[PDB]
């Protein structure tokens, strides 16, 4: 169902996605323990994910939400990092697999800081790091994040102690 | 889990670190579309 369309670096769409990725790096209170030590990324590839079924499911839900919230889907573009990225692009997000209780309970997590999502690519707290070197701060191994279109609707504001 | 009644998502907003941006949680997979797949390396600072 899913095809991946490679974007060229001269494409304005590659550039705007790269800029969102780079400009949302921050320092983390673990000194880089989970996601590694860095101030920026080397972007190797950006692919557009195309899946007609998943898109129609998304727009169908988005309209239901919008109609429940004074015609406002409250759609954002947000990062998702986890080890499940390759299953997600084929099957879509599935809340049945998102039963792990994090700080805001079970559910599907997204972040505004790309470096926050980077902390989860190798698992909770960075897991044991990359498969090849067991290094959470590996500068060699390729990582993957998703930059996703997300419908928030009416969002419960939870202030966090972080 | 499920959204708090009368809500469609949760916003987790850091209140201590004033430079940390928000996180968000949804409870239905159809409320997100994975639009871009980004392959990258982190870079060692100089
Ligand atoms: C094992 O590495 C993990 C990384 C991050 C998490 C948290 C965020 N997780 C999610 O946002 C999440 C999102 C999506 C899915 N799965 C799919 O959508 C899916 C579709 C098809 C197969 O899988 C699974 C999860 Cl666990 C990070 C903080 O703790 C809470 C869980 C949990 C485990
Ligand atoms: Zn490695």
């Amino acid at each position: 169902g899913t095809i991946l369309i490679d974007l060229s670096p001269d494409d304005k769409e590659f550039q705007s996605v790269e800029e969102e990725m780079q400009s949302t790096v921050r320092e983390h209170r673990d000194g880089g323990h989970a996601g590694g030590i860095f101030n920026r990324y080397n972007i190797l590839k950006i692919q557009k994910v195309c899946n007609k079924k998943l898109w129609e499911r998304y727009t169908h839900r988005r309209k239901e939400v919008s109609e429940e919230n004074h015609n406002h889907a409250n759609e954002r573009m947000l990062f998702h990092g986890s080890p499940f990225v390759n299953a997600i692009i084929h099957k879509g997000f599935d809340e049945r697999h998102a039963y792990i209780g994090g700080m805001f309970g079970a559910g599907i997590y997204f972040a505004e800081n790309s470096s926050k999502s980077n902390q989860y690519v190798y698992g909770i707290g960075g897991g044991t790091g990359c498969p090849v070197h067991k290094d959470r701060s590996c500068y060699i191994c390729h990582r993957q994040l998703l930059f996703c279109r997300v419908t928030l609707g009416k969002s419960f504001l939870q202030f966090s102690a972080m | 889990a499920h959204s708090p009644p009368g809500h469609h998502s949760v916003t987790g907003r850091p209140s201590v670190n004033g430079l940390a941006l928000a996180e968000y949680v949804i409870y239905r997979g159809e409320q997100a579309y994975p639009e871009y797949l980004i392959t990258y390396q982190i870079m060692r600072p100089e």
